[PDB]
């Protein structure tokens, strides 16, 4: 079966867990991780990672950045830089920065600034996306 | 690449900027919570 | 007579575009046993494409198939 | 301390060092920095390692070195054959956070 | 007649043209769910593209059944 | 008689179209060995949506075939 | 007209090759689509390259129906 | 006999469905490569796929090489 | 007359041909879109194996249009 | 003659049949392109694969072929 | 003489299957693309893979062209 790793910096929701199936973000594209998945490695993208333990009960947790890894021995590892349960946000915040990314994304100080521009922006929308 | 690349930035400086607009928008409770072990005070000397 | 001869090949040759219709269901099936391999946890939504698909895809056939009919019954 | 300990031989191949270190608690934000500051500086590193004092118990630590591996290793590693989706994108993002996370882990310890 | 046998004829291979379309529509509502699959945050985005993708797709086919009404009217 | 070689070249002309049902099939299979290969414990649940997809597509070749039959004995 | 009655049928037979075209414009734009899925960033080179192949590609179907017209006319 | 020509008239123009078959099973025996390089831990349940849609696909297709061989022969 | 026929019907079935042709050029610029997705640092260096697979793909349209001509008029 | 010439044709619109195996094992090769670059390391097994594919795409081909080469010679 | 005329449409007829040949290369570049998008280190050996199928699809193009060929000629 699948032994399951969802482990913040700070915190640690689940060690060694069974779960049956685990919903992730990813670069590449979101997908899904059952008892079996083929060895893959992926870093998140801002997103949330939905986990669904053996029975048929789910859970949400929002997550910034980090990678997965899907091992031979079916052993998925999620490190997740910042992974916060959604009732830990609030809307209007995560709005106002959206669109103040979007208002300064027009002054194009540099391409560096655009891309760091360019990431807050999809992390909030990633953000209200999740809670819109 | 990514469109976070052309510049040339590090997945890490991606992880830090995602990691710090998601601690930004927390509750107000949790952002006493959340700013701290958050930060970074290391610095760096020249050789 | 010859009319009746252009009748049946009208017929034979109108049914053979069904093969569109016939791959394209196979290659909509396929895609969604892919993007259901990938992300199983929406489906609820994917098999909804997939039935979208089947009607579009045998509308074809089922044009060709009319045509036929047509073709040999006036 | 591990830069004066070390100034007198092996006092040259310093490429950086940082202060500011157990003032206060460490955080992945300070392994963020370090990896930052690693990568940046232009040496390609083909392989490293990694020496810090893993915490036994409250009477004993014992120095712990944990290698890690360049981007260049892990493409020619046969043994990343079995894992899918990976080119030489992901890949190394990938272990720009593994370097990060491995700095985080050992700042911890 | 001859005239009114060759107009079938030309019907017969004028429709089977619409096989191209029934492969058409099905590779863009395949490749719709394999994208749906790897990135449910394009959606609704996604949906232009395959009105589009279905327009252009049956266009041919429409115009092929042209060329049978020219060829059996023309 | 011209009629009797219209009824067989109409049967003969008609018959080709299974090969757009013979690349559906092939398609579907592809699919779903893919699917399989990257997701295995989906098995037993892709298998049902790729054998379903193998019949509900070949529906369309047999319909050819069916109408083949239809004008070489009737 | 048995030399007109040729001529219907030659043009009967040429347009089908439209399905080609079709065909590809259908791959064309699904890959379009899964594409825009994996690279969301570039979606106005993917414009560029998805317009460039469908003229470039309509090529063919738009030679068959000239080509149909020309035996009809010409 | 004109239905002795059009007999082999009927089996030229059907003999041709295994065009699509031979699609079909390159696309099962391409989408095998491709499901076992990117898999290939589980490599025996891969044939018990591929094997199953290639021999289906095959009968799928020869059924229009027993009809060529049955009307030119009966 | 029967001369000129079979010129106009073999030249239409041999217009036939650059479908297949669609077919490829078709697969070809979508895989251009696909792997550009994928490795967009690569325009280049994709585009001039797309070119190859253009040139090499409309070599069977054109040999198509030459045989057409060839024997519409010799 | 008319049956002594129909053959003629009756083995053309068969020998069309081979255009889908044509593009089967076209497939077969892309396909084993895109497994090789996914694994280089499997160089060996995945051209036998092709091999197989290979023949068997060509022979469901030399199906068609023989029936039309029985249309002209064997009727 | 309608023997000459039916030589016409059996070379017209045979002059039309190099579209499988088309499609085959298309497909064959396209996997060709992709696999280099995939490894750009490795371009050779995917580079050779690919002529060899290439090359090979030509020749069975070029045999269908060469049937063309006999059965006008002979």
């Amino acid at each position: 079966q699948m032994s399951f790793t969802f482990a913040s910096p700070t915190q640690v929701f689940f060690n060694s867990a069974n779960v049956r199936q685990v919903d992730v973000p990813t670069q590449t594209g979101a997908f899904g991780i059952l008892a079996a998945h083929v060895p893959t490695l992926q870093v998140l993208r801002p997103g949330l990672v939905v986990v669904h333990a053996e029975d048929g009960t789910t859970s949400k947790y929002f997550v910034s950045s980090g990678s997965v890894t899907v091992n031979a021995d079916s052993s998925v590892q999620l490190l997740a830089e910042e992974a916060v349960t959604l009732d830990m946000l609030d809307l209007g915040a995560a709005k106002a920065n959206l669109e103040k990314a979007q208002s300064e994304l027009l002054g194009a100080a540099d391409e560096a600034t655009r891309a760091e521009i360019q990431i807050r922006i999809e992390a909030n929308e990633a953000l209200v996306k999740a809670l819109e | 690449v990514a469109y976070w690349r052309q510049a040339g930035l590090s997945y890490i400086r991606y992880s830090q900027i995602c990691a710090k607009a998601v601690r930004d928008a927390l509750k107000t409770e949790f952002k006493a919570n959340a700013m701290k072990t958050s930060g970074s005070t290391i610095k760096i000397v020249k050789v | 007579d010859i009319d009746t001869a252009a009748k049946f090949i009208g017929a034979g040759a109108a049914t053979v575009g069904v093969a569109g219709s016939g791959a394209g269901i196979g290659t909509v099936f396929g895609s969604l046993i892919i993007g259901y391999a990938r992300n199983p946890s929406l489906k609820q939504q994917l098999f909804s494409y997939a039935i979208l698909g089947f009607a579009l895809s045998e509308a074809m056939g089922l044009f060709c198939l009319m045509v036929a009919f047509l073709i040999l019954f006036a | 301390k591990i830069r004066s300990i070390l100034h007198r031989t092996h006092s040259d191949q310093f490429l950086v060092t940082f202060k500011e270190v157990g003032r206060r608690p460490p955080t992945f934000g300070d392994a963020s920095v370090i990896a930052l500051e690693l990568l940046n500086s232009g040496y390609e590193f083909d392989e490293g390692s990694i020496i810090f004092n893993r915490f036994r118990s409250v009477i004993s630590y014992k120095t712990e070195e944990k290698p890690i591996f360049s981007l260049d290793t892990i493409s020619s590693a046969e043994s990343m054959s079995i894992y899918d989706d990976i080119d030489a994108d992901v890949l190394r993002n990938y272990q720009e956070y593994s370097l990060a996370n491995i700095i985080y882990y050992s700042l911890k310890e």
